[PDB]
């Protein structure tokens, strides 16, 4: 999340067992990183 | 420590006795709270 031109992320790994889609649960996020980019951001890809 | 103090942790002010905690921060945390919304704990900028 940008707010105020800070891009904040949170991420979690956990193992999981499971080939059809998010298993059904409850885990948390904590935060890793805070930018102060101050950058405005409309969209966004991914890279495999 | 073990004693009455004006204590000013960047910026975070308060008063009181500093001991030693059993608290378990998070590696982002810096400070705790109370129920009060006043500061139950912390972290010291110069020690983790
Ligand atoms: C949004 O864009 C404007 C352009 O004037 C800029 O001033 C502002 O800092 C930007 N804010 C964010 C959310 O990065």
């Amino acid at each position: 999340k940008n707010i105020d031109g800070y891009f904040k992320i949170y991420s979690k790994h956990t193992p999981i067992n499971l080939v059809r889609d998010l298993p059904q649960g409850f885990s948390a996020l904590e935060p890793l990183v805070d930018l102060p980019i101050g950058i405005n951001i409309t969209r966004f890809q991914t890279l495999l | 420590k073990n004693k009455c103090v004006n204590f000013n942790f960047n910026g975070l002010t308060g008063t009181g006795v500093l001991t030693e905690s059993n608290k378990k921060f998070l590696p982002f945390q810096q400070f705790g709270r109370d129920i009060a919304d006043t500061t139950d704990a912390v972290r010291d900028p110069q020690t983790l």
